[PDB]
């Protein structure tokens, strides 16, 4: 029969007799009208994960087979809009008419689907879109302990995208209510929503929401994609999503390992972000990009779950608390984090001058091991000391502030070039904004024409407009 | 309807029942048994159901001591969840886990009994009101602001000053805005507690006060479900009452630690350092109820027990993302006699940006952050090479940062028995006007030992005064 | 015979056989079901046999997802391993774990199928015959050769190098040697996947290769028996053949970390770190298989991944032992621009001896470690003192080491893209000519920018007066 009775209930967890012709990963439905999934079969038992209040449930309750897949709905009608893991509204706006249903666990797009990623997705932050470069199909990782700044960087990088074809998906998992509540006003305020898509499995929630969530926010990234059209991706904390499936996997009893994790928990994060990518013309040339997080504990980037994830993304950055306290604000550490797609991802302009940037840098690196004395040092290695502290100071960006592409290569330019050298270190900040208005304000055809041919080649100009400002402020 | 105890293992308790007639989870279970012969002893106990097994059979864990109990026991079942008192009546009244009266003053006959399990507010009923709560302590008011209807954490090892810090907050809250208040004391001292309880009593703050204890020396079962009481009564205040309520709770380290002592007794797996899987699932059923709707408001000072000194312990770690405002302690600043021993660079709050707090009060707090980082930064240097080959920069910051780490003492009410000195209470103002002071070296002919155990700038300036 | 489907926990799935007889350990197992009504969806899956447990029953690894699948299903024993294509019809093609074709070019039509899991070489079946194999590339061909028959690995972080400098080897052996390559992406990401299939299908390079890559987005069991499925593919051109051919791996650190997996997943102990208890075991069937023999020769280009900057970590650790060269990569190097960024004082092979390479081989690559060596103890002293302290010696020496560390760096051909230098291929004779050209102190009156991407020295020496000097 299609038919299965209850014979034991736990926290979210049942399991029961009968279900013969159940498939893994099915739906099944109990009495109360509660749903769950049927993740193991045993020679004599099923093992159900339910997504709902499981107290209502008791041994020798019915339970039925729905002969479905998983699946949420998708479509333009999303936009602007908060949902939970199964696409249900939670903003109190009614109900969503969208058109069309995808199941949440598909295949990636193969080998020959793809092409190779040859345009920027501008965060308009100055550290990464320099030296830490995204194009529009990369998986790019934040990572560093908490309250570093993680979150602040995947929401900059949402509101820069304002004047670009591009919608985000913000997947926040384990969250609090008030501070998903909180980033949402945030959205509203610099108008975000107009492209925004909110979903949202909460700390109350059972953990297998918690488990569900980044899939879904991924189908609805999918299509999209599908359609010839571009999208971003951001899971707020992968940690918190490892830690729900292994509190599924725990109490349906499978065999753990390292740092009490199951073994299954590596294809777990790669099956899902294996999806992120750039189509071929023959497909339809759509893109979908994503943003992971990662909370690392006391500094531990050797762990489980960071290593793991760190081998299946194309890039990370890395968020250090001591850069933090010490004024560095974006609090990005430059010297280690990395982008394997840097150079075709930025544009001809921007690349230029990151090059300069980055021997400037590695340079001060190396000299700053023996920094700790400058007046014994020799003048020439002074000349590398102050560069570098300068270049520093540039990288430096309030939350909230993403730079234009064309002023970020301005800026750089002017450092990379020493004419940023002269000025006082404590001075260069206030220096930056003063020549950004004075370049928009008067002669704004240099910020015109970078935007327009976006490979420089008219230098002449900005070295003779710069020393017009430079002559006496 | 009846069933009968089949097993007894420590604070677990197995009950078989009648063909259909199970309990549900969460449910109330009573034994109440008188002795037979000389041989028995009488029993009074409550248990709580946690999973069902099959064969009828369905496991517990018991509130109270299960010495004495006999397999073969009759076990009734009361068809709801603990239920405990709510209203007006339970204002100036200590009580047990259960909802029953700790004090002599007799029954409390209130008008309803809720149920101490209750689902969350949903995210429509969310508020984000950001306004400034002042403490009168110099540390927190500084680099830690308290929001209004959020969650602050006080994290700390054994001994470095939690209880101290709460009841000085206990002190200065309290006294001007006169709402509702409540403490659960979930692992709260007995002493602190008969000590906290004659004073309310002596000052009439009593009469707007709820008190739930739930000691130490107490079974897993009511470390457990102690710190739900309290909520459950808080909660009523700002649901059908409309009022703005503050709730302490001295110890949420010991809600998990319970939860981790029985999980071995259920039948489950363990997870990293011994833990039950469920410890995320736990922590967020409490933590998700205590917040601020469109109805009224729950304030909320929590203490969190670190062992070992560990902060990277499953429990403490998976505490830090249910508050919006955290303060750590240090053993290396209590040690030197810094009190309160606010770690600087890792406390912080939500409420500490340039659109929630004054130009001036953010400025000093980065260069008050700052001064500490780079000063933490050379103590290696400073132990290598002699401070005479430190730079006039390096060497002027080392004395503003040992200046600084001192001015943020402050000797409190609430410890005059160990600090030997009067109390002092600090406004805001003259907290952002006195590091301003320092940092711009208006005070560098001043010795660093006139700005320890003072409460303002100008007592510094007679402190140095007082010494020729 | 036929089987059923008895339990189904992730990618781990149990059988019961019954009559006739159960399949052998390492047996592959088909299921091919379609969907008797609309509530089921139709499954193509293939599983490979772990281990017995009684009952009639037997415990198997899943190829691909478990999803969809349902307890009473029909199970088909294969009677062999896993088995895949072999032969010229294999060149310039892609392939799945399975041996099936990705590529939409249509079936292989090979004449004959080998299975995966076979014997290695016997200690009669050895070769002893030491000799080197020419890369053309500058900085491997004199601090580190390759033994032909022997095994060279690429130790770093992320961001070095190690794809970029296999994607070159590949073109060179292909462009002098005229040799059959074959490159196992073990848990390749998609992105990379394209960008290799692209670079060989349009230098045409990919005729003379073959591709086997799998996904990392694939379960364990696939991402384990991928790096055997390159091998079998190579075994045919050493033994049926008789060629000598490079085997290139890329990152056996997730095949250590797929094994580990699947040792979960089976109940296991864990080992070391969490490690899989047959570590070890494991490892050598896939290194021992690859040696030079009487008939033919396999030699391979390994790249392995350092986690967080530690050597000592089992799968790296595991890993040396069967090596016959090392190069580390430095991340300060690549960041500095120096390309392949490969450590000059951590690179070494066991055939730097002058029993199997020249005196005037031997004794250049002395005099380049030692050199670098003595200016790395005194780049202190250059840091706090005037470089005017430094004696007349030591200055000199300085400026040789300063000269020889940017000579070091190539400009590659697959990476002409990038920067836009056109690409070089060095001698061996013009590598060991260049480096005892400098360290003889002939070539001083050259600024040290004239040796930084040049290919030979005849280039080095124009490039100087290309820059006025
Ligand atoms: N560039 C910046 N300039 C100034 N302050 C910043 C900047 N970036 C972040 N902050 C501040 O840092 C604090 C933490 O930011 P955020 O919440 O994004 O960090 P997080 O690492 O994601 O924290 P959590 O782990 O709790 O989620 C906030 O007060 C925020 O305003
Ligand atoms: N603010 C303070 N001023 C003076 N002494 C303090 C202060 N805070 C802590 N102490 C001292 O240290 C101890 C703190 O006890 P308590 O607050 O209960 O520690 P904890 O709860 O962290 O275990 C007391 O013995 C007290 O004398
Ligand atoms: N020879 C080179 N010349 C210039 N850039 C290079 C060169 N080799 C590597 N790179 C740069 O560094 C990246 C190396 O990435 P990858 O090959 O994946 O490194 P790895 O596997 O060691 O982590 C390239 O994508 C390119 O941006
Ligand atoms: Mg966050
Ligand atoms: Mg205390
Ligand atoms: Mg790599």
């Amino acid at each position: 029969s299609d038919v299965g009775t209850v014979i034991q209930v736990g926290d979210g967890i049942a399991r029961a007799h009968g279900l013969d012709n159940v498939m893994s990963g099915e739906l099944v439905e109990f009495a109360n009208g509660v749903m769950g999934m049927a993740l193991n079969l045993e020679e004599n038992n099923v093992g159900i994960v339910i997504l709902g209040p499981y107290t209502g449930i008791k041994e020798g309750d019915e339970v039925r087979r729905t002969g479905r897949i998983m699946e949420v709905p998708v479509g333009e009608e999303l936009i602007g809009r908060v949902v939970n893991a199964l696409g249900q509204p939670i903003d109190g706006k009614g109900p969503i008419n969208a058109k069309e249903f995808r199941p949440v666990e598909r295949k990636a797009p193969g080998v020959v689907d793809r092409q190779p990623v040859k345009e920027p997705l501008q965060t308009g932050i100055k550290a990464i879109d320099a030296m830490i470069p995204i194009g529009r199909g990369q998986r790019e990782l934040i990572i560093g302990d908490r309250q570093t700044g993680k979150t602040a960087i995947a929401i900059d990088t949402i509101i820069n995208q304002k004047g670009q074809d591009v919608i985000c998906i913000y997947v926040a998992i384990g969250q609090k209510q008030s501070t998903v509540a909180q980033v949402v006003k945030t959205l509203e305020e610099h108008g975000a929503m107009e492209y925004t898509i909110v979903v949202a499995a909460t700390a109350s929630d059972p953990a297998a929401l918690q488990y569900i969530a980044p899939y879904a926010g991924c189908a609805m990234g999918e299509y999209f994609r599908d359609k010839g059209k571009h999208a971003l991706v951001v899971y707020d904390d992968l940690s918190k999503h490892a830690v729900a499936y292994r509190q599924i996997s725990l109490l349906l009893r499978r065999p753990p390992g390292r740092e009490a994790y199951p073994g299954d928990v590596f294809y777990l994060h790669s099956r899902l972000l294996e999806r992120a990518a750039k189509l071929s013309d023959e497909k339809g040339g759509g893109s979908l990009t994503a943003l992971p997080i990662i909370e690392t504990q006391a500094g531990d980037v050797s762990a489980y779950i960071p290593t793991n994830v760190i081998s299946i993304t194309d890039g990370q950055i890395y968020l250090e608390s001591d850069l933090f306290y010490s004024g560095i604000r974006p609090a990005i550490n430059v010297g280690l984090s990395v982008s394997r797609v840097g150079g075709a991802a930025q544009i001809k302009a921007m690349k230029q001058v990151a090059g300069k940037l980055r021997l400037d840098l590695a340079q001060y690196r190396e000299l700053q091991a023996f920094a700790q004395f400058a007046s014994d040092l020799d003048e020439a290695t002074r000349a590398q000391l102050e560069r570098g502290q300068r270049m520093t100071e540039i990288l430096k960006q309030p939350q909230y502030s993403p730079m234009p592409v064309e002023k970020q290569v301005v800026i750089i330019y002017a450092g990379t070039n020493g004419y940023l050298d002269d000025i006082p270190v404590e001075k260069v900040k206030e220096f930056e904004d003063g020549f950004l208005e004075y370049i928009e304000s008067k002669h704004p055809d240099i910020l015109e024409e970078i935007r327009e041919k976006k490979a420089l080649d008219d230098e002449l100009e900005e070295k003779l407009k710069k020393a017009i400002k430079e002559f006496k402020a | 309807t009846r069933g009968r105890v089949i097993q007894v293992m420590g604070p677990v308790v197995d009950v078989k029942f009648e063909n259909g007639h199970l309990p549900a989870i969460y449910n109330a279970l009573k034994i109440q048994h008188k002795a037979r012969n000389e041989n028995e002893v009488d029993i009074d106990l409550t248990l709580e159901v946690a999973l069902h097994l099959g064969d009828d059979t369905v496991r517990t864990i018991a509130m109270a001591s299960t010495d004495g109990l006999i397999r073969g026991m009759e076990v009734i079942d009361t068809g709801a969840p603990i239920s405990v008192p709510v209203g007006p009546e339970t204002l100036g009244r200590m009580f047990d886990v259960l909802g029953e009266p700790i004090d002599e003053k007799g029954p409390v006959k209130a008008k309803k009994r809720w149920p101490i399990h209750r689902p969350p507010p949903s995210l429509s009923e969310q508020s984000t009101e950001d306004e400034i709560l002042e403490t009168g302590i110099k540390v927190i008011d500084l680099l830690a602001p308290i929001p209004k209807g959020g969650k602050i954490g006080l994290f700390g090892g054994a001994g470095v000053g939690k209880t101290v810090l709460i009841m000085e907050l206990i002190r200065n809250i309290a006294y001007e805005h006169k709402g509702f208040s409540v403490f659960a004391g979930v692992g709260e001292r007995s002493r602190e507690g008969n000590e906290l309880w004659l004073e309310m009593k002596e000052s009439g703050v009593l009469d707007n006060t709820v008190l739930v204890f739930g000691q130490m020396n107490e079974p897993p079962g009511a470390r457990f479900r102690v710190a739900l009481t309290g909520l459950t009564m808080a909660e009523y205040f700002r649901d059908e009452e409309g009022k703005d309520v503050l709730l302490f709770i001295d110890n949420i380290f010991r809600f998990a630690q319970a939860g981790s002592e029985v999980s071995a007794l259920l039948g489950r797996m363990p997870s990293e350092v011994g833990y039950q899987p469920t410890l995320a699932t736990e922590m967020a059923e409490l933590q998700e109820r205590i917040t601020s709707t469109r109805r009224g408001s729950i304030t909320s000072v929590q203490a969190i027990y670190v062992p070992a000194d560990d902060l990277t312990d499953p429990a403490p770690a998976t505490t830090f993302a249910h508050l919006d405002a955290t303060i750590v302690l240090s053993r290396e600043l209590a040690e030197k006699g810094i009190y309160p021993a606010v770690d600087p660079l890792q406390s912080t709050s939500r409420i500490m940006d340039p659109r929630i707090v004054s130009e001036e009060h953010y400025e000093v707090a980065r260069r008050v952050r700052e001064i500490l980082q780079r000063y933490k930064d050379l103590q290696d240097i400073i132990a290598i090479l002699g401070m005479e080959e430190l730079s006039e920069e390096d060497k002027l910051i080392v004395q503003r940062a040992r200046k600084i780490q001192r001015f943020l003492s402050q000797p409190f009410h609430v410890a005059e028995h160990f600090t030997g000195r009067p109390g002092k209470y600090v406004p805001i103002e003259d907290t952002i006007r006195g590091f301003k002071e320092i940092l711009d070296g208006k005070l560098d002919d001043v010795p660093e030992q006139a700005f320890y155990m003072v409460g303002t700038i100008e007592e510094a300036v007679e402190k140095a005064k007082k010494m020729k």
